[PDB]
């Protein structure tokens, strides 16, 4: 069963051949029947044979990607296959990997417009993976734009990361673009919002920012972000307008800011006497006047 | 009489240092990346110079050395991307050397057809001497065997190479030639059966030529020294190493990354040794990181207080004696230093606010809880840009353990990933699509399998709403210091494909928390787990406490390893378990297989 295949072969008994190979399991006399038959009939006929085999096809297609030692692909075997089987999401991958390794916009975008081409011949079930194709290239277009202008990079970023870039740099206008562009929820356009102000120390927007009503996901969010690595200051202006908290927390904030004067404050507001004596003891009757803490009751 | 996997380093030894000897004279060493780790296992590098290796070069790094003579080829056999490597070396300094040069080729484990052409068709086939070095499990502990195949996964799942069943294969019936036929080859799943299939096969060819005058002595009956194998298929349950693993090794295999028994850590940076040789890691890598804090103490204070032991003494000869264990002593002391620097990172690491936020994730999902609860805390967790492959763990982890996602939620996860990534992810979601890790509810792929819906669809997937209550998956009532099942690796949550293991081995235990081998028993339960379940009696044709294999075809995690010595423990008294896998696998591992990192930029 081992050398009982070229046998089958010598008889040129092509397909058959194939077939006990994929029964044995060793993957040797596979290769060793692919490699016969692909060089003995047209190759159309050898696609033909080959596709109503998986794992076959799956061997096929694995040494046409890998055909020096990593890196190098045989892309002209793999279009060809696919395409004669009308495999056109393998195709369309095929096409989508091309336009990464495009050096310019313009090419890697000819390589997705190839990619979407293929897609177009069966359009629907298709129609996520248009659209998202769609999309790249408007963004590798907008991200050409803001290079030449803006002088910095963004060209291969994503959608998210492109607007971080803008807002650290203070181009709010150009973010807003992106994000009302790519329709980007309400949500994650806000946790992108406030995380690049922190990175840009923009805590005067920041403030801004606080001099509204609500937030879609909270001021909880922008008490700790601020806070960590930056003003206790600035942080400590969210509370009260922290909705969803638990008990006798608005305390530990303040104090967590280091303001155990207005967390004593906060605390006899909140009718918790035990706290205030805990944040009165800290100080010490007389120390950081404490008297303020204890004027405080 | 029994397994002993030291037959297996032993052998391996031997079989390597006896090709060197082969080689006469000094030798260059160009050694495949992926199998350098694997071999330190079985060899030191000390111990390759004596047979007179100067320098070691990667085949990877293009960059051989000139200044010796004879350049050894160390690379496995089956690779493709190995070939047409070596073939490239051989000519990349025939053509820039000096003398002539005699090239030797180690194939691992064996000299293949596709080698022989990809290196004739280079011409460099005939200046070559090529032999065979069939290193199979490497056996990185006592219990442990692995053939350390670091593409495996990707290999047969994402490529559909059955290279991994076939090695897999050729392995477990070396330890059948030497030991005997397994007396039940027992398990589940597809490449499980696939393996199960090779052996019959391979036993056939035995007999076939034994038959036909190609001698080879002895035909092989049943084993005396083991009881069975079991053989589970890791596509049968992809939700354990999915989840973020919670046992100490588990943590080290997240966070820093196991490989060949070591890792790396900042005191570049240097590499810590992780094998059960020393003693105080034997008794932690398996326990929950909640406990390990209370191990590290008690250790801490039983050393000290063990020098506290007989230095009072003064004859001259119980002195010499407390002195020889001094040692021991310091080796126990800088053992407990390492690990106690360790277990420091990796507390800081399980108290960020996304760490915590992930965990919540998975531990709604595991618990049964509407996948649809989660999307939030998953929208925030891709807006707070978490590691691409921590969210596809728990985006695979709803898909698999719900039968797939509902349209809306799909199409919003794909809008997220793809936002927040890049583009380039289209293929990555192409990728786990094809791994079937990540699929809309609406594909026939996706449904899970009940009796109820009997017709429908082959491939079926494991049904984790069912199997959650009969095989008792949930325990958060589980005791972390002195476990009483093997839920414990996942604080509350046992792995199904161990369960599946305890459906045969544990029947009695496994109905009591909610004496036939195979299934019996389980049938209606196991039938709702993906693919055949099997369990072929091999009697040929012609007592003590037996060795039990459990083997993992597509790799298993290292809560696995620990649930099973878990069980090893109790069954002490009858078994003695040995687990086999294709490679130790985790989620990141896994993610890696479908991640593409081309860039757009």
């Amino acid at each position: 069963a081992g050398r009982q295949v070229p046998l089958l072969l010598s008889m040129e008994e092509d397909e058959l051949a194939l077939d006990k190979a994929i029964e044995s399991g060793d993957t040797d006399l596979i290769y060793f029947v692919i490699h016969q038959l692909r060089r003995k009939l047209p190759l159309a006929s050898f696609f033909r044979v080959v596709s109503s085999r998986p794992t076959a096809s799956a061997m096929v297609e694995a040494l046409a990607r890998n055909s020096d030692g990593d890196g190098n692909e045989d892309t002209a075997l793999l279009k060809d296959l696919y395409y004669q089987d009308d495999r056109r999401l393998d195709g369309a991958s095929v096409f989508i990997r091309e336009a990464l390794q495009q050096p310019e916009t313009r090419t890697a975008s000819d390589k997705l417009d190839l990619a979407a081409n293929l897609l177009q011949g069966n359009q629907k079930e298709h129609v996520f993976e248009l659209g998202a194709l769609k999309e790249a290239k408007m963004l590798l277009r907008m991200q050409e734009t803001f290079e030449r202008d803006l002088t910095d990079s963004f060209v291969g970023l994503s959608v998210n990361q492109t607007m971080f870039k803008l807002i650290k740099l203070g181009y709010h206008g150009r973010a807003k673009k992106i994000q009302s562009e790519f329709k980007v929820p309400e949500r994650v356009a806000w946790w992108i919002r406030l995380q690049a102000l922190v990175a840009k120390r923009d805590w005067n927007e920041i403030e801004e920012i606080s001099r509204q009503r609500k937030s879609p996901i909270g001021w909880e969010p922008f008490f700790n972000q601020v806070l960590q690595a930056g003003n206790p200051r600035l942080a400590a202006t969210f509370i009260p307008k922290c909705t969803n908290l638990e008990p006798g927390q608005t305390i530990t904030m303040y104090e967590k800011c280091g303001m155990r004067v207005k967390a004593a404050e906060e605390a006899v507001r909140l009718k918790d006497t035990e706290a205030w004596n805990r944040l009165l003891e800290a100080a010490g009757r007389n120390t950081a006047e404490g008297r303020e803490i204890e004027r405080l009751g | 009489a029994g397994f002993d996997a030291e037959q297996v380093r032993d052998k391996a030894r031997k079989d390597l240092l006896h090709l060197l000897e082969g080689v006469r004279g000094k030798k260059n060493l160009v050694i495949e990346k992926d199998l350098a780790g694997p071999l330190g296992v079985i060899v030191k590098a000390s111990t390759l110079r004596d047979y007179g290796v100067d320098n070691f070069f990667f085949l990877e790094n293009k960059n051989t050395g000139t200044s010796q003579r004879n350049i050894v080829f160390i690379a496995r056999g089956e690779s493709v991307r190995n070939a047409h490597a070596i073939a490239a070396q051989i000519k990349r300094i025939q053509r820039e050397s000096q003398t002539s040069h005699d090239f030797h080729i180690f194939w691992v484990p064996r000299r293949t057809l596709f080698s022989d052409k990809v290196l004739e068709e280079a011409g460099v086939l005939g200046d070559a001497n090529i032999s065979e070095l069939p290193l199979y499990f490497f056996p990185l502990e006592r219990d442990v065997l692995s053939l350390e195949l670091n593409d495996s996964f990707r290999d047969l799942y994402l490529a559909k190479d059955p290279t991994p069943v076939f090695l897999l294969s050729r392995a477990l019936m070396g330890i059948q030639k030497k030991h005997g036929l397994f007396p039940r080859i027992i398990g589940k799943g597809e490449n499980a059966k696939r393996v199960a299939d090779l052996l019959s096969r391979m036993r056939q060819e035995l007999l076939a030529g034994e038959e036909a005058g190609e001698s080879d002595r002895a035909g092989l009956s049943p084993s005396t020294t083991i009881e069975s194998v079991i053989i589970i298929d890791r596509e049968v349950d992809f939700v354990t190493p999915l989840l973020t693993q919670l046992t100490y090794e588990g943590l080290i295999d997240e966070y820093f990354g196991i490989q060949n028994n070591q890792t790396d850590v900042d005191a570049r940076k240097r590499k810590i040794q992780l094998d059960g040789s020393d003693s105080l890691y034997s008794q932690l890598r398996d326990a929950n990181f909640a406990i390990v804090g209370s191990l590290l103490n008690t250790v801490a204070r039983r050393l000290k207080s063990d020098y506290e032991s007989r230095h009072n003494t003064k004859t001259t000869a119980e002195l010499k004696e407390f002195v020889k264990k001094l040692p021991g002593y310091q080796a126990e002391q800088q053992s407990l230093k390492i690990h106690s620097n360790i277990a420091e990172e990796i507390i800081n690491y399980t108290r960020t606010e996304i760490f915590n936020k992930l965990l919540e994730v998975q531990q709604n999902l595991a618990a049964g809880a509407d996948p649809s609860s989660q999307f939030d805390s998953i929208e925030e967790l891709v807006a707070r840009d978490t590691p691409l492959p921590q969210v596809l763990r728990l985006l695979c982890l709803y898909s698999c353990i719900s039968g797939g996602i509902k349209t809306k939620e799909l199409d919003h996860f794909r809008r997220l990933v793809l936002q927040g990534y890049g583009h380039q992810h289209l293929l990555t979601l192409h990728n786990l699509e094809r791994l079937q890790m990540f699929l809309s509810k609406s594909s026939p792929l996706a449904s899970m399998i009940t009796m109820s819906g009997s017709s429908g669809g082959p491939d079926q997937k494991t049904n984790y709403t069912y199997l959650r209550k009969q095989l008792r998956l949930i325990v958060d009532e589980v005791n972390e210091q002195d476990p009483n099942d093997i839920a414990y690796v996942y604080s509350g949550y046992a792995p199904l494909s161990i369960r599946l293991v305890q459906c045969v081995l544990q029947k009695q235990y496994l109905l009591s928390i909610t004496g036939a081998q195979g299934w019996k028993g389980f049938e209606e339960i196991v039938k709702h787990a993906r693919g055949p379940t099997f369990d072929e009696i091999q009697k040929g044709e012609d007592g003590d406490k037996k060795t039990v294999f459990v083997v993992f075809v597509g790799g298993i995690t290292f809560t696995e390893i620990a649930a099973l010595r878990f069980i090893a423990k109790q069954e002490e008294a009858r078994r003695n378990i040995v687990i086999c896998t294709t490679s130790i696998i985790n989620g990141n591992r896994m993610m890696n297989a479908a991640i593409e990192t081309a860039t757009f930029e």
